[PDB]
């Protein structure tokens, strides 16, 4: 993916690896390594006018 | 099967008349929708990402 990554208060089961949305698009995932929750966030976007 | 109502003979003949004694004042409420939220979509990034 790409994205923002940022320290959350999500509180996953020990089994589960990814968080995901109303919508199922991916916002939380585990670091595999070292077993933070990381909250993902879009990098910045909109229009130019 | 439905009911559309209670029936009801007017009291007509060719010679009398009802007149309202009194009145109320009544409060109404209408509600109307006036705007929708407005949105945008990137559409290379909701088809591409
Ligand atoms: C991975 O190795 C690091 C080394 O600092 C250790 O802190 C961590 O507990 C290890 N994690 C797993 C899931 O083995
Ligand atoms: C008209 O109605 C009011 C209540 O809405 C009542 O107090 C009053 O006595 C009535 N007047 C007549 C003439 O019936």
């Amino acid at each position: 993916g790409t994205g923002v990554l940022t320290e959350s208060n999500k509180k996953f089961l020990p089994f589960q690896q990814f968080g995901r949305d109303i919508a199922d698009t991916t916002d939380a995932v585990r670091d595999p390594q070292t077993l933070e929750i990381l909250d993902i966030t879009p990098c910045s976007f909109g229009g130019v006018s | 099967t439905m009911s559309l109502g209670a029936e009801n003979s007017v009291a007509y003949s060719n010679n009398s008349i009802a007149i309202p004694t009194n009145f109320t004042i009544s409060v109404t409420t209408e509600i109307l929708p006036v705007s929708m939220t407005k949105t945008s979509v990137d559409c290379t990034m909701y088809i591409c990402g």
